[PDB]
RNA sequence: GGAGCUGUCAACCGAGCGUGGAUCCGAGGAUUUCCGAAUGGGGAAACCCAGCACGAGUGAUGUCGUGCUACCCGCAUCUGAAUAUAUAGGGUGCGGGAGGGAACGCGGGGAAGUGAAACAUCUCAGUACCCGUAGGAGGAGAAAACAAUUGUGAUUCCGCAAGUAGUGGCGAGCGAACGCGGAACAGGCUAAACCGCACGCAUGGGUAACCGGGUAGGGGUUGUGUGUGCGGGGUUGUGGGAGGAUAUGUCUCAGCGCUACCCGGCUGAGAGGCAGUCAGAAAGUGUCGUGGUUAGCGGAAGUGGCCUGGGAUGGUCUGCCGUAGACGGUGAGAGCCCGGUACGCGAAAACCCGGCACCUGCCUAGUAUCAAUUCCCGAGUAGCAGCGGGCCCGUGGAAUCCGCUGUGAAUCCGCCGGGACCACCCGGUAAGCCUAAAUACUCCUCGAUGACCGAUAGCGGAUUAGUACCGUGAGGGAAUGGU
RNA sequence: GGGUGGGGGAGUGAGAAUGCAGGCAUGAGUAGCGACAAGGCAAGUGAGAACCUUGCCCGCCGAAAGACCAAGGGUUCCUGGGCCAGGCCAGUCCGCCCAGGGUGAGUCGGGACCUAAGGCGAGGCCGACAGGCGUAGUCGAUGGACAACGGGUUGAUAUUCCCGUACCCGUGUGUGGGCGAGCGAAGGGGUGACGCAGGAAGGUAGCCGUACCAGUCA
RNA sequence: GUUGAGGCGAAUUCGGUGAUCCUCUGCUGCCAAGAAAAGCCUCUAGCGAGCACACACACGGCCCGUACCCCAAACCGACA
């Protein structure tokens, strides 16, 4: 019944302005859309084992998708851009 | 008020009925009337509306 | 896991695989995200695996099969 | 259960799982975001903001997890404002309520269009609708009943009685009951009179009592009357108990009503008997069923020849099963190919049903007769008057029943009904409650069925269906099946 | 899937209801193609170009036909594709179709602060029921209070990201010396705190020149 | 200089004019006489053995919106 930080960041954001943030050590995250700063900040704190200088939210509306049947929403989503303290190391994400 | 706080007796419904025979709805409430009540002597008073014919009776004291 | 091989681990190991549980089931997501693992079916597992301890911790609790 | 599987529009893949039993089916549990009666507070429902407690986390604020925190009602306890008794109120702790549901029930409120060829009485119709409120049903129900000279004997529901008696601007219309035939049957619990126990109120000290009755003494004021609680007892209409007398009798033991004797009473316990999950009182634990429901399993008999055909399930010769020739599928009309079918088995558990125990409750002291001197039978009720409602009755001579207003009884040598009323006679016991069954209904679950529909039909909906779309909104609301 | 005959039963016969549904004619290759700003050439792309791309000419708006915010819409934004529907023509284009991407805040606009009108409203009062009203309270901005500017950057965000420089609230740890004051937010009081009209004066933004600077030789 | 992206980068003075902006929640005039609450300040009630203050360092700053359209082809008008 004990909750992990493991479960607030589901996933990294893999596109062209994640990897112009990853160039400068600023990584996004996909999180549950019900959290907040500062749970990312001690979540990606304690999961990756480094120092968050700032966490930086922004919520994304599902996109609406015309189909046979009618239309469909996506997921709504949440980013979490992260930016770790000036000199912290990189997390590893592989790949 | 057309109930009585004691017996809880409301007003009856019927119909005025005029010389041509038109009914129309009207009550026949209660004879609802405020009492000062006490449940004990020298006790304080609380204010109820009572019929006439619990007054009559017993079931309220002043 | 199993059900009754999960049964050996007492009381708090049994929490600390439920840990890493967690942990794998974070970076098999995280593979799934940057497309570098091949079998997809390993979270499902996973994840069935994550409410399995959730189960046998919630019956140990409720007064059900309890013991080391 | 036994070999496939990873639901479906809906193909493609991808990646895997499975005889070490998957997928799948049944039952029980676990998890169960947020909203919603929604209830910590707030709010544009599905969002925002907390407080407390306990944990987690930080260097610490931040942050996270889990519980609790609405209001009202009832009960129990603490406190007891103005103000004293006190109460209002407040604190705490337990319980409960709230909302939804297709129809069916009961109580209450209650139209109009319409009909009357107008229309107001009347009708429509106590319908529609609304309010309150249930339950698996409900309501009613145990005679203040009917009936009429012999009578029936709670209620409900069905068929008659009967479109009758009647009732109606006697117009339009409305419309009983008696009684008969059936379905189903069932009856009970509550005050007093009166009696003990406890509490409160009034009275007296040799006035008197009192200390279970009789016999003697002793104590030497805790009796008597009353209101309130607990019990008994009684619950009836041939009216229904006591209070007395007379006989007859107390299953055993221990304790009690001052003492000794006889008798008797009270309590407890044992023993015996009776009943029970119920309307008549109410809960719990085991054990066992040829039990039933929620999965399922077995289940006969043609590779038959020839013909046509893409295909045989068709034709035609033949062979069989049949407790199975239901139905469906299979490349065209299949009992014999498949699922099945007749039939026979089947349940860990859960729920249901029943039994035995265990348990709980009642009885073990009354009975009979005499006599009718005393008391008892449910009130602001009945009755009466007014105004209404409802009954066939539309106020009429208006009986019975219901509501409000006023007045206002009596307890059986009473009171009510028998269609004004009176007398007689007959019937019944109002103003407390409960009560099965026969009756109503089907959102829903199985199993069947159809001289029902077959895609403009049948549900609005075979298809994104209460969807699209239309409307601010309440609401309205489609079309679209076939290689 | 039918025929015939004995019977049985009908949602049993349509040409009309300004009937209903669907399909399709007639008008007709007709009207119209939505302002009276106005287009053109060259080149390109392409199967296809009046309409797309580029350049250049010409014209039009310019108190908007420009740039923004709120409401509203909802992904229409960007990229890459597409081109049988849509766009009043065509379309290679597109606010269309498809896929992927994209919205970063202590300070902005709101909440976590405040209240107005008004709403709801513990208890409450009233009302046969239903319910009406309302106290405490609690909501409710269109108002009050409250701390950020300039520049840069992406295909798409930027007072949000980055740079430079600030400001506000809170928290912890040290050092120094000082006071054994200090905090007071119940309540009181003050302020908050307010109309309309009209200037004047001092200014500033903006604008027009100009010292100066740099380019041009038609 | 795929004419992307780069790198360098002058002068910036003095006047005029001039606001719908600032001083100004001011001033003047007027009558029709012009929110509230929080906030802030202050008082005391109360709390109080520990405090205030400075500087330095290290930190925490939440939720929602943020794209794009806005005299519109994306809003209300069934329509670009
Ligand atoms: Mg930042
Ligand atoms: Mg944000
Ligand atoms: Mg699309
Ligand atoms: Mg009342
Ligand atoms: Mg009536
Ligand atoms: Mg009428
Ligand atoms: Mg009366
Ligand atoms: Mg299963
Ligand atoms: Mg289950
Ligand atoms: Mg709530
Ligand atoms: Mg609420
Ligand atoms: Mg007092
Ligand atoms: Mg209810
Ligand atoms: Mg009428
Ligand atoms: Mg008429
Ligand atoms: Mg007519
Ligand atoms: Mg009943
Ligand atoms: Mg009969
Ligand atoms: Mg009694
Ligand atoms: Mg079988
Ligand atoms: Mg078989
Ligand atoms: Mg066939
Ligand atoms: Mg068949
Ligand atoms: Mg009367
Ligand atoms: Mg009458
Ligand atoms: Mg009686
Ligand atoms: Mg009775
Ligand atoms: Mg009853
Ligand atoms: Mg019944
Ligand atoms: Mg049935
Ligand atoms: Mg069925
Ligand atoms: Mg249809
Ligand atoms: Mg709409
Ligand atoms: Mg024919
Ligand atoms: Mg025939
Ligand atoms: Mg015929
Ligand atoms: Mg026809
Ligand atoms: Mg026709
Ligand atoms: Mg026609
Ligand atoms: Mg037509
Ligand atoms: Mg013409
Ligand atoms: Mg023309
Ligand atoms: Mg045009
Ligand atoms: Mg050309
Ligand atoms: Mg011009
Ligand atoms: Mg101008
Ligand atoms: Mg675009
Ligand atoms: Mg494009
Ligand atoms: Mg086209
Ligand atoms: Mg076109
Ligand atoms: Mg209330
Ligand atoms: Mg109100
Ligand atoms: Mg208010
Ligand atoms: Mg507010
Ligand atoms: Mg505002
Ligand atoms: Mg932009
Ligand atoms: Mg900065
Ligand atoms: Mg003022
Ligand atoms: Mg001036
Ligand atoms: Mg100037
Ligand atoms: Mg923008
Ligand atoms: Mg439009
Ligand atoms: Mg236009
Ligand atoms: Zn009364």
């Amino acid at each position: 019944t004990l909750a992990d930080p493991r479960d607030i960041i589901l996933a990294p954001v893999i596109s062209e302005k994640s990897y112009g943030l990853l160039d400068d050590n600023v990584y996004t995250f996909l999180v549950r859309p019900d959290s907040n700063k500062t749970q990312i900040k001690i979540a990606v704190e304690k999961i990756f084992a480094v120092k968050v200088a700032s966490v930086n939210t922004a919520n994304r509306q599902g996109k609406r998708k015309r189909t046979r049947t009618g239309y469909g929403k996506r997921k709504s989503t949440k980013r979490a851009i992260v930016t770790l303290a000036p000199g912290s190391r990189p997390i590893d994400l592989f790949g | 008020a057309a109930v009585c706080d004691i017996c809880g007796k409301g007003p009856g419904f019927g119909k005025s009925v005029s010389h041509s025979h038109r009914r129309t709805s009207r009550r026949w409430d209660p004879n609802i009337q405020t009492v000062h009540a006490v449940t004990r002597p020298g006790g304080n008073k609380k204010r109820l509306n009572v019929c006439t014919s619990c007054i009559k009776a017993g079931k309220i004291t002043r | 896991v199993s059900p009754g091989e999960l049964r050996e681990l007492t009381d708090e190991e049994l929490a600390e695989r439920l840990r890493e549980s967690k942990e794998e089931l974070f970076n098999l997501r995280f593979q799934m995200a940057t497309g570098q693992l091949n079998n997809n079916r390993r979270l499902r597992t996973v994840r069935q695996e994550i409410a399995r301890i959730y189960t046998v911790l919630r019956e140990r609790e409720l007064g059900l099969a309890t013991g080391p």
